[PDB]
């Protein structure tokens, strides 16, 4: 097995944090209570290639929380940058997260990931989300609710870290 | 003049005379390509036939250890454990000798299974409807932790949380496929009325099992069957050839009739029964408790 | 190991916080407090900044330094002495020279150079047209005598200018921003100069190459005389576009060029659209396999292929109406469009939405053009026919290939996740607006489109697919699937009458196709295809009873078949079909002599008995849609109570034994029994409708009681145990029982349509029922869908209602208020949901707020503010609608308007400023911008009375002039009197243009995170001053 530290950045509210739990517990977070600066939990994922342990590096989206941000991505590998398809306002900041991102880490997979789909009154039509297109970025509809496409992200980044197009997620012992 | 596609014909069995469908008469007397009128022959062969090419001991605990390995054929999982009637048209010219009758209820068709210290119901999809404790041998937390599994057939009725029991396949460990019609009804009834709390409510045992009576076919006899009372409504009778094995699946080897059907299919009275199919504030409360 | 540092008068190391930052970065719950305390040496000051990059894991230590340093500059530069400032400059300069140079550039990471680049970018915001005049001619004298110095200053201005042209608005002020515009136009001739320079002269790739890269970020704004007027174009295509290494950066520059509006350059871009393609050519020959060299490519060749999308679509969506006038470029749109057909058989879903996004867009353009089909005949001369349009003439075998594509390529229509509610109840969920639907949908119009303007082509093409399949044995469920959803989605797109001979045809074969197929396997694919479609076509079904009922009759007997999925199919076709077919059922068709709704009554069981419990609730709600048709209220009625019959009798079986036992309510069986049987008449209540109301009526009041019953029994539980109990099978399965009840009442008052008896019957029980028993919960036991649950009902009876608001207030509000009343986190259910029913009450019933005590009214308005106070986006978001909505209904209440303002005017202005300065709550911008606006425009006029007391000659504007002044004076005591001048002119003056209100909160929200010092003075007065008057003179003119 080998790891990876994967950056998770995103505006407040985003699901950042509701994600990551979902992951490591299966269980559903309806609080909202802020990230202070950055915690890092270990995620593992069993492969057809062995295990994957990804370092996921949930930093706060808040501004008065934000700690030392530009200095948690330093020898990233990989990042997950996350909005709120109820909230406009996160989807036209993403630029300034890619932003800060790129200028420590220039070459990284980065994945975009549009949250809260299963929100029935959306704001953020799928018509408006071409950011990833220029950044050659990945992009994703995802749900920590519901489990929508919840494993994508990750998928994605293990086939371009391993290199291996036809990587897939198993659940082995 | 439509020329319209004949989506009748449309088919996914081979099974004759399903009763998925009405009776082989309602839409076509000469029938359509999956159905018959000949029940008599197959009959025979079928039974002919019962010659233990089938391993029921290595099934019945593949379905009590859901363990499906495999190191014309039995069903590999939950679905299709059942032994399904056609509608009875080819009335036997010995029915009243060799066949019996059990009144069915109306409820929902479920396989049970008890092992492992537990109990589930399935339907014929295999989909699980409930996971419970029971006082089937297997079914419960106290019991032989060794092949003590039972497979059940049943009927769930809902208005009176009670599993009928149509038929046993599985006791105590111990297959009963290749036991004739006949045998399987008498164990049922000799044993399910000897367990302790089999057939009522308490907490190791929240659905009571109980077994529906069978009957002869006698004019006499379906003439009272049809002037009887039950613990529940009536939705129809199935018909059993005593001699049958229990196959999974459709069988010609057991009809299905619906009540009113059957004083018009053979000839029995009809009476009981068998018949086809200042402002206002006013709605006034059972329970009464506080406004 | 404490490693504490809060001690600066003591001689501070570097070999200890050397040691604390690479536990940040390597170890683990350590490291939290590693992390935990660096966020912490940012305190006093950076006395340390200089220490700590000069002694020096090392890069990382100096790294974090540089955050500190960084932060000063963007914060204090101003108040600080000259002489130091300059310092800072010096050092950062000579930082960056050392670094730079050193053999070993490309090791002490990118990354401490980018920050070092960066920070210097920091200080030329600050300073660098007034006190840096010779920055720019400096750079460039120094770019063309040291090549390592011009590949950093090409990253040095690749900064400047994104941070002056890309991310200034919010960061930099309006006024200030434009000036430093300015300043980069004013002097970019030099710049652009060594980039030419460069790209002609030198053979270094790395400068070369990042030369490439700061143009692409000077695209976004040089004024176009650079590009097109001179041989940029030229050089980029001719030069780099080709050789590797440079072609995906030089091929974006192309792209973005291509975006441009074309006015007054058609001739260049012509000219670089087929210099362009005569390279593309040489590098991607016609004849290659795209797909392949994207399935057999790596990230440089992958990536190269997404962009040639990006400039193939960007391109010909905005310049495609020259490529077509212009008789001589006839030949290169066809390779263009040929290009986007290889690169739309790419198996990667992003490009193929860059590729759909175009034809979407074709086949929108030549819709609108003519949305008719070319007369279908020749003319009796045997000459052409000529009604083919002039446009779509240029692109009919293009169009056909994009048939063809639609047809191969058509996405999934519904998607289906199953996923269990928080109850473990496991259901299947419909996604209704994923990207992945958007694709489905695109796709749908796109040969929707096409199939307008030839539906021959389409039906022929659908023809060759499926046949194909039949005999072609171009067999497999995913191509059979594809094909059938493809024919599905151009539903409407045919006159009615075609759609038969095609209909009657498709499935016929599909039919043929079953029977010549073995294998329950394959036979269920195909019977579900055939469903799906004859699905889709209700059109066709309506004027076709008999096939009508065979198809359902059919349906009903897969209701008994065991396969996997076919249950799931055969219902959702016939809920679909119900709805859209519902007045067959119930009235006689030609045939017999009874509505089939009542051969399917009769029946309910012997069709159901199979199913598991949810299809049976889809089953039942299709036949709501049927008995919903039946306007006859007698008949109709009739229809309902059999319709109900099965349900009925389990309910009135188990009430009878409560009225005996109410402990049977507390049965596992029996509460399992009574939500499917509550679930039931949910999706019964949603299709039939008010008329719903007969069965309601008849278990409304038992109903209620075995909630109150279930709600005391949770309550008990929790309060004897705990939260932990309600994690457990049977106080679950009663909470379900209880929303399930909430949903049946709510959802039937949404459809009624008798207010006065809705509120005189059904309102009032609700009250000892649901209300009190809310009240009386525990509050880890209250219900959060009570509060949701009357909102709706509010939303519904308004006026009917508000004589019971009080009534209602009193049994949840402050209880619930006082759940959600001590921090911002717990009960997160109950903050959506109480505001949500306030939202309903002040939009529907506000007569209510003014009968109610004075007091209990403050206490309303209270909670507004703790709304708006929330981080929470959903709930400030309410807040605020409930507040810009609650001014108002207090306008029209002339009498008792002014009353308002005297008392909660003045601090509802305080509170709002309160949000408005807090970094967390930016995505308010709009309504805080939009509520002040609406208050200081009041202010001009409307608050009759006087506020602050010394008569009329202290008018109230000037009194809000000088209370908002102090108000930020005194909270933000570093900014000087002039900025807050500015400030409250501000805000009276834009009292009339939101958007330009928007931004002047912004930039007070800049000002206010620097100390710009009553020293020196950046702001430009005059200048801004005069444009705020420019405003208020809008407001009196048109
Ligand atoms: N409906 C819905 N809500 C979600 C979803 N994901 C997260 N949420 C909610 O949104 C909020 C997410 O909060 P966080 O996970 O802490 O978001 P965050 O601020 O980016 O994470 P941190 O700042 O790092 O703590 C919580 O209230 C969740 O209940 C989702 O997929 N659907
Ligand atoms: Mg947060
Ligand atoms: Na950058």
């Amino acid at each position: 097995q080998v790891q990876f530290k994967l950056v998770l950045v995103g505006d407040g509210g985003t699901g950042k944090t509701t994600f990551v739990k979902r992951h490591l517990t299966g269980e559903f977070e309806k609080k909202y209570v802020a990230t202070l600066g950055v915690e890092v939990h270990p995620l593992v994922f069993h492969t057809n290639r062995g295990p994957i342990k990804f370092n996921v590096w949930d930093t706060a989206g808040l501004e008065k929380f934000g700690g030392l941000r530009d200095g948690y991505y330093i020898q990233a590998q990989c990042a997950i940058i996350m909005f709120d398809v109820t909230s406009r306002v996160t989807y036209k900041n993403v630029p300034n997260w890619h932003r800060d991102l790129v200028r420590v880490c220039e070459n990284i997979p980065i994945v975009l990931c549009g949250n809260k789909v299963d929100i029935k009154d959306r704001k953020v039509k799928a018509k408006s989300i071409v950011f990833h297109r220029k950044k050659n970025l990945q992009y994703y509809d995802i749900s920590a609710k519901s489990n929508y496409n919840f494993e994508k992200p990750f998928l994605w980044l293990a086939r371009k870290l391993i290199g291996d197009p036809n990587l897939e997620f198993v659940a082995m012992p | 003049p439509l020329q319209l596609p004949p989506l009748e014909r449309l088919t996914l069995s081979q099974d004759l005379n399903s009763t998925a469908a009405p009776h082989p008469r309602l839409s076509q007397y000469k029938s359509k390509y999956s159905s018959l009128e000949q029940s008599e022959r197959r009959r025979r062969l079928l039974e002919l036939q019962k010659s233990k090419r089938l391993d029921y001991v290595n099934h019945a605990r593949r379905l009590a250890e859901d363990d499906w390995t495999g190191m014309k054929k039995l069903p590999k999982h939950y679905a299709n454990q059942l032994m399904l009637s056609e509608w009875l048209i080819d009335v036997p010219s010995d029915l009243g000798q060799e066949w019996i009758v059990v009144v069915c209820p109306v409820g929902k068709r479920a396989l049970i299974v008890a092992s492992r210290g537990s109990t589930s119901a399935y339907t014929k999809s295999g989909y699980c409807v409930n996971r419970f404790s029971s006082l089937l041998p297997g079914g419960n937390r106290r019991n032989s932790t060794a092949k003590d599994y039972t497979i059940l057939d049943c009927i769930y009725n809902e208005v009176n949380q009670t599993y009928y029991v149509l038929d046993v396949m599985c006791w105590r460990g111990h297959p009963f496929y290749d036991c004739q019609t006949d045998f399987r009804f008498y164990w049922m009834h000799s044993k399910l009325p000897e367990e302790e709390g089999l057939g009522e409510k308490t907490k190791l045992n929240p659905f009571k099992f109980v077994g529906l009576k069978n009957f002869p076919c006698t004019p006499e006899s379906l003439c009272d069957v049809l002037s009887m009372d039950f613990p529940f409504e009536v939705d129809g009778l199935l018909f059993y050839h005593k001699q049958t094995h229990y196959s999974p699946g459709s069988t010609p080897l057991v009809g299905w009739l619906r009540p009113y059907m059957v004083s018009d299919v053979l000839g029995v009275a009809v009476p009981a029964g068998p018949l086809t199919t200042s402002s206002h504030s006013p709605d006034h409360p059972g329970c009464l408790m506080e406004n | 190991h404490a490693a504490r540092q809060l001690l600066d008068f003591s001689q501070k190391l570097d070999i200890n916080l050397l040691d604390n930052v690479v536990n940040c970065l390597y170890h683990g719950e350590g490291a939290q407090q590693r992390m935990a305390q660096e966020v912490l040496t940012h305190l006093k000051e950076h006395p340390d900044a200089w220490t700590r990059v000069d002694t020096i894991q090392n890069m990382n230590t100096k790294y974090y330094g540089l955050q500190i340093l960084e932060n000063v500059i963007k914060t204090r530069w101003k108040i600080l002495p000259r002489n130091q400032c300059e310092g800072i400059k010096k050092y950062v300069v000579g930082l960056i020279i050392k670094t730079s140079s050193d053999p070993t550039c490309v090791e002490k990471e990118k990354v401490y150079i980018g920050k070092l680049n960066m920070i210097l970018v920091q200080i030329l915001k600050q300073e660098w047209p007034k006190h840096w005049p010779t920055f720019i001619s400096d750079i460039v004298g120094a770019s063309r005598t040291s090549e390592s110095l011009c590949q950093n200053n090409m990253v040095i201005l690749k900064l400047l200018s994104e941070e002056v042209f890309d991310f200034s608005s919010g960061q930099i002020t309006q006024v200030k921003a434009k000036h430093l515009k300015d300043s980069m136009c004013n002097e970019f001739s030099q710049i652009f100069q060594l980039c030419q320079f460069v790209m002609e002269n030198s053979q270094n790739a790395p400068l070369v190459h990042a030369t490439l890269e700061t143009l692409l970020r000077f695209l976004n704004w040089i004024p176009l005389g650079y590009i097109f007027e001179t041989k940029l174009i030229s050089t980029l295509i001719y030069k780099f576009l080709n050789v590797p290494m440079f072609r995906n950066v030089s091929l974006k520059c192309l792209t973005e060029i291509a975006g441009v509006s074309v006015s007054q350059y058609e001739e260049q871009f012509e000219t670089l659209f087929t210099l362009t393609m005569m390279q593309l050519k040489q590098m991607l020959p016609l004849n290659t396999n795209i797909r392949l060299a994207y399935s057999n490519g790596k990230d440089d060749e992958q990536n190269f292929i997404q962009n040639l999308s990006l400039f193939l679509c960007t391109f010909l969506k905005e310049h495609g109406q020259l490529l077509e006038k212009r008789l001589n470029l006839r030949e290169a749109l066809m390779e263009a469009l040929h290009y986007m057909l290889l690169v739309s058989e790419v198996e990667e879903t992003e490009i193929f939405k860059i590729c759909l996004e175009y034809w979407n867009h074709l086949a929108a353009e030549l819709y609108r053009e003519s949305p008719f089909s070319t007369s279908a005949s020749p003319l009796l001369s045997g000459s052409q026919h000529f009604d083919i349009p002039p446009r779509r003439q240029l692109y009919l075998t293009v169009l056909s290939k994009v048939r063809l594509l639609m047809v191969s390529r058509m996405a999934k229509p519904e998607e289906v996740l199953v996923v269990e509610n928080d109850q473990g109840e496991v259901v299947r969920e419909f996604m209704k607006d994923t990207d992945s639907i958007n694709l489905y949908k695109n796709m749908r119009e796109t040969l929707v489109y096409l199939t307008h303007l030839d539906y021959v082509d389409t039906e022929i093409i659908m023809t060759k697919k499926l046949q194909n399949q039949v005999n072609g044995t171009e067999w497999s469920w995913k191509n059979l699937n594809t094909l059938c959803w493809a024919i599905g989605s151009i539903s409407g797109a045919m006159h009615e009458e075609d759609e038969k001979r095609f209909l009657v045809t498709v499935i016929k074969d599909l039919l043929g196709l079953c029977e010549q197929k073995r294998g329950k396997d394959n036979k269920a694919i195909i019977a579900s295809n055939i469903m799906y479609i004859v699905g889709q076509y209700p059109r066709f079904l309506r004027a076709h009873w008999k096939f009508l009922k065979t198809v359902v009759n059919k349906l009903f007997e897969f209701m008994h078949e065991t396969h996997d999925g076919v249950q799931d199919m055969a219902c959702d076709t016939f809920i679909k079909i119900a709805q859209k077919c519902r007045r067959h059922f119930v009235q006689v068709q030609v045939g017999e002599v009874m509505p089939f709704i009542d051969e399917i009554l009769n029946n309910i069981n012997t069709i159901i008995c199979d199913l598991q419990p949810q299809q049976v609730h889809t089953f039942y709600e299709a036949v709501g849609y049927m008995i919903g048709a039946q306007t006859d209220q007698t008949v109709q009625e009739h229809l309902i109570e059999k319709y109900m019959l099965l349900p009925n009798q389990v309910w009135d079986s188990i009430i009878q034994q409560a009225t005996k036992n109410v402990d049977i309510l507390k049965d596992p069986e029996t509460v399992k029994q009574l939500g499917s049987i509550l679930k039931t008449n949910v999706r019964a209540c949603k299709a039939v409708g008010h008329p719903f109301v007969i069965q309601l009526g008849r278990i409304y009041l038992d109903m209620l009681n075995v909630y109150k019953c279930l709600s005391e029994n949770i309550s008990a539980a929790i309060q004897a145990n705990g939260e932990m109990v309600t994690k457990q099978p049977l106080i679950r399965s009663m909470r379900t029982v209880k929303r399930e009840t909430l949903k049946l009442i709510s959802g039937w008052v949404s459809r009624s349509n008798d207010p006065q008896m809705v509120a005189e019957n059904f309102v009032p029980p609700l009250l000892d029922a649901v209300l009190i028993d809310y009240q009386r919960n525990v509050p880890a036991a209250r219900e959060p869908e009570v509060l949701s649950t009357m909102a709706i009902i509010v939303n519904k009876l308004g006026g009917h209602i508000t004589a019971e608001i009080p009534q209602i207030f009193d049994a949840v509000f402050e209880c619930t208020l006082n759940m959600i009343n001590k921090d911002f986190e717990e009960y997160p259910e109950h903050r959506t949901n109480f505001f949500l029913l306030l939202q309903a009450v002040n939009s529907h019933c506000f007569p209510a707020f003014l009968a109610i005590p004075p007091a209990q009214f403050k206490l309303v308005l209270d909670s507004i503010i703790w709304a708006f106070k929330h981080t929470m986006r959903n709930v400030a978001d309410t807040g605020l609608q409930i507040l810009f909505t609650l001014l108002q209904n207090v306008a029209q209440e002339e009498a008792a308007a002014q009353s308002f303002y005297q008392t909660y005017f003045c601090d509802i202005l305080q509170h709002i400023f309160s949000v408005v300065t807090d970094t967390s709550h930016t995505a308010g911008l709009t309504m805080h911008a939009s509520i002040l606006a609406y208050m200081f425009n009041l202010v001009e006029e409307g608050k009759i009375s006087t506020p602050l007391n010394p008569g009329n000659p202290v008018n109230n504007q000037m009194f809000i002039q000088d209370y908002v002044a102090n108000l930020l004076k005194s909270a933000f005591p570093h900014l000087q009197d002039a900025q807050v001048k500015l400030f409250v002119t501000g805000l009276f003056s834009l009292n009339q243009d939101i958007p330009a209100f928007k931004e002047h909160l912004r930039d007070f929200l800049v000002q206010i995170k620097e100390f710009a010092g009553e020293d020196t003075s950046d702001l430009f007065l005059e200048e801004r001053e005069t444009a705020l008057r420019q405003a208020q003179e809008e407001k009196h003119k048109l």
